[PDB]
């Protein structure tokens, strides 16, 4: 199995102890090709990308034609708690708010527990617990593009809350930043024993939003 | 290994032999916020929520304000044969409950997948798998906006054990449920191998025609 | 019990590779597009192996219990054989479609698969203790009618195809009738030097006899 | 200055041109068509809603390299229906039985300017003071079916004002030469508004067969004397 | 017979120009958004002042011959006031004081606007008298991709107060309009070239050094 | 009484106004922008497609935080291009170079109405009886480039007729400052429908340069 980390800092994560790194890399959301968003799991090692790029991909037509960083095309990445920029940074400038990601050949499988609740979930009986978090469900950025993560991938279980947790790189400008329309979505905590058939609408500020946002750990087992 | 089943009823669906519980929760099938959609494969522990909320989910802005049911979001969630109200009119509160899908996330021992025969025929286990059920070939779905999500045929989320023309019930932020018109069930067909290359030839069925028009599928772990 | 799907890009099956065992063959699925939805079928699993083929694989049910087959206009997407389009530049029916469907092979692997990118003209190497099952080129995503698609998981083996294609994929549709369109865009891996990381881009445009030089290589790999 | 005025009858036959305006040409109703999974419509009130031809592929489409395809790909086109009801199969229809389903229109040169007004009440709203009245009907607004994708009308268009009120006013064409209704085949229309109500979270409201049309807007297309 | 439109932007009903009837009053509509597809409503022509509000002031039915009323997850956009950004959403009466007023006029003739691209206002055209001066105002996004644009030779296109965020959301059946931070407003620029702009410089402005980077307009009627 | 009338030459020369019209101003042809993903055009047969300048990126998009950005993401702008060869290369446009590509237009002031007719056959067709001719062309619906993203003309407004058919009428730009014509550049037409062929299924059709202009609706414009 390979366990994969995202340290949300420009320094690789360490791998745990009893594990064998195969690769760091930058951690990587999606891809946005013609307007269509591709998304990689960030539990999944394809969210790793050794080598960064604001345009690390190209396109090609029936006609036997590519075009490489020759339309309009975008990728995001999961970005470091940098300060917001006030503008858009360019080419050396963007390393400091990429994420950083390493992939670990991890012993067995590891998976992400959510409460929806205050809460944190225990891990299954013979499984251990690697890391706990808060339930980072879906994104959506440019347009109405954006994607999501699979609730039992390790990928859905940040280790903390982060109202903006990816930046925008706009491919051939060579250039990343943040925009307005950036939303990130998560599950909530539920009062309710199991059933919460109406929901009480609310607006939370700064201090006041982790005690709605669901907890999760993930586990490994033995 | 997980492995995740639905009742689609209100009753908790049991783990499959050879497989241990690690809990029960009720059937989501995905989620729309800001209008995109994103579902959780049936066929994963992430389809299987402990709690349910017609909004289980918030999202945040670049100002790290949050705001949770005050926009038009949706829910999705596999329903039950509970019958549509006479009224047509949205279901809420409580009156959800009798709607809702359970489901349990079990560990396995061993890996499992789906098979799909593209006929009325039951496809056979792989040599060296065992059957732990087996169903209709579920693919995808739609419904507000046209928006929607689907099934990797490869995982047990694409065998549903109960067919059903209308398998899963939309909800609102507002704390609404229905069923709509626009909602549309997405199955594999059945194809005979004699008109494969051949121009399908369109049909229309009708209750109690539907079952037998759509793929059969079987569930299989590799043990024993 | 691990699974890895590969696919021939032909019209041959294509054989499990060596330390797999077969389970079954079938035609290669890339995704389908039903009420304008697109909905993918990762190139790594089973699922994007259909043991029948058909333009249309699918038919749609109503709440009102009323299910219609091949009865709107929806798509089907599966990988393609190197045949060319006809002269007439026009849809290919019935039989003669064969030719252009990709065939596959699902197998199953005593252990985990991966597939590893390199980024660059280089073959990537397996990690230390994995032994090879293929190498390719990165194929990541892809676009077609409406610009709806899907694409492939970067460790899944369905993101490492063993031939490079401008036009990986054929477009078939509910009516009977497949074609390669002008907008079916395949997206893959480019290859990036070190210290072109953080600087950007320089544009290329890629003709004939140059564009496999310039995409990113991959390989499949077993433990 | 040549003003124009467009109908549609919602029937096979031709409408009559309203009081005052005179004949220009007659046509099939078209609603909008959808290419490369793109609607595009044309103003009910406009001469572009009014076709000398119909045909359930209307255009064709080319690329940069010259080439065109017509009726090659999945494309459609909606057109206003009549009161024909679905076959007892409700499997597409195709050839000549797509005859009966499609509406007819009139372009209609007009004295002066035409407009549509909306009382969004289950009255019909007069005509502003000098303007007589062309025909009333209710107010439709937007539409959308495959994909959900669509188009609608200005509010003080004509097309705005359809003259019978239908839960389905329209019918989907394909490239292939079918045409049916669907499930998601969905028109939007101005509801009633209380005016104390403009300013109250709206009373959500469940309507079937016989209760339909009398909780739907009314509107009046008239034109300056 | 030919209407003007005129839009506030505040609370109070905007008067018709001296010797123009005013037909009627209304609120501002930019748009409605029924299965998250947009229909916009031209700024410059009668539709766009809606006599009577609603945070849903539409319905819709299905073939089955049902209908529903507030019974889904629609919503309504509004142009709007220089009221303060709420901290939540506002409900019922207190969505008022946020919604933009409008009068809808009988012209002598046809009313245009025309766009410089410039900070230097635009002339109009011989023989054609000012109504009124503004910005220019292209197109607009919200929830999702859905949003809509005006007409460059519509006066709906020419807003005499320029705002960052000149419209605000309504979310039908809950009876609460606000706003929410995806809220894009387009207008068209002060190019710095006479006529030809090949190449842009990307530049972020901060409030207060705005309003002389947006392209001006006039509203104008001949004679 | 005042009402204007555009026209494009599709070249970069100034297109004349139509006899009985009097010159306002002339500019470059504007089919539509793309921002944030979205579409919008500007009717071609409106003074609104007929901009005084010419930028690949025209716009700017400001936020609730009151900051604006201009050419600083991923937007696009369209123009209605000339008969100026693609280059061998096939790469992107830049600067003044872009020029050559660039369709010119004019706005005129006409003393009644104008309106387009269309014939869906290889004929001309009529103005309608009191109505005089300005130009003749054809149909032209809609388009779709970037993200299939696209928009369309009024059948019934001048901007539906354009009077040189063109498989490739329009080039993409970005805010970047380059411009090309991609593969997946679009151009809708309405064809020529035969009357026996009207309710029948349409015989599907595949052509090529030289059989193109003679299945393409001819249209006119016609002005009171
Ligand atoms: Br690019
Ligand atoms: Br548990
Ligand atoms: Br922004
Ligand atoms: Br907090
Ligand atoms: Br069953
Ligand atoms: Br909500
Ligand atoms: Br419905
Ligand atoms: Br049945
Ligand atoms: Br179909
Ligand atoms: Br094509
Ligand atoms: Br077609
Ligand atoms: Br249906
Ligand atoms: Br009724
Ligand atoms: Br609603
Ligand atoms: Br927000
Ligand atoms: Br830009
Ligand atoms: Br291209
Ligand atoms: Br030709
Ligand atoms: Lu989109
Ligand atoms: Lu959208």
């Amino acid at each position: 199995y390979l366990l994969v980390k995202h340290s949300q800092t420009d320094q690789e994560p360490m791998c745990p102890v009893g594990m064998n790194k195969l690769w760091s890399g930058y951690s990587l959301l999606y891809f946005e090709g013609q307007e269509k968003a591709h998304n990689q799991d960030l539990g999944l090692a394809g969210s790793c990308l050794a080598r960064f790029s604001t345009m690390p991909f190209l396109y090609c037509n029936p006609g036997d034609v590519c075009y490489y960083a020759s339309r309009n095309d975008k990728s995001y990445w999961l970005s470091t708690t940098a300060p917001l920029p006030m503008m858009p940074v360019a080419e050396e400038d963007i390393r400091p708010y990429i994420s950083r990601c390493s992939v670990c050949e991890a012993p067995a499988v590891a998976i992400a527990v959510h409460s929806q609740d205050v809460s944190i979930p225990h891990c299954p009986a013979g499984w251990r617990s690697l890391w706990i978090g808060y339930s980072f469900l879906m994104h959506t950025a440019a347009g109405d593009e954006g994607g999501g993560q699979s609730l039992v991938s390790p990928g859905s279980c940040l280790e903390d809350f982060r109202a903006t947790p990816f930046i925008e790189c706009n491919g051939a400008r060579g250039t990343c930043h943040y925009y307005a329309n950036k939303y990130s979505f998560w599950l909530t905590t539920i009062p309710e024993q199991s059933f919460q058939g109406t929901p009480s609408a609310d607006t939370l500020k700064a201090g006041l939003i982790r005690t709605h946002i669901s907890r999760c750990q993930v586990c490994m087992k033995n | 290994f997980l492995v995740t089943r639905h009742s689609q009823t209100t009753d908790d669906p049991q783990c499959p032999p050879g497989t241990k519980i690690l809990y029960h929760g009720y059937s989501l099938l995905y989620v729309q916020g800001n209008e995109r959609a994103h579902g959780q494969d049936l066929g994963t522990a992430g389809s299987c929520l402990r709690k349910f909320s017609t909004m289980p989910f918030l999202f945040c802005n670049i100002n790290n304000v949050c705001n949770f049911a005050s926009r038009n979001d949706y829910s999705y969630w596999l329903s039950t044969p509970e019958p549509m109200p006479m009224s047509m009119a949205p279901i809420t509160g409580e009156n959800i409950r009798p709607f809702i899908s359970r489901c349990a996330v079990c560990e396995a021992p061993a890996m499992v997948m789906a098979v799909h025969s593209q006929t009325i025929q039951i496809p056979q286990c792989p040599t060296g798998w065992s059957s732990l059920w087996i169903g209709y070939s579920f693919v995808m779905h739609t419904s507000a906006g046209a928006e929607g999500s689907g099934q990797a045929l490869a995982s047990p989320g694409s065998c549903l054990e109960e067919f059903r023309s209308a398998p899963f019930i939309e909800c609102h932020g507002r704390g609404t449920c229905n069923y709509y018109a626009n909602a549309y069930s997405f199955w594999l067909a059945t194809i005979e191998r004699s008109e494969m290359f051949k121009k399908p030839t369109p049909s229309t069925l009708k209750a109690g025609e539907l079952r037998t028009h759509v793929s059969r599928c079987q569930v299989c772990m590799r043990r024993t």
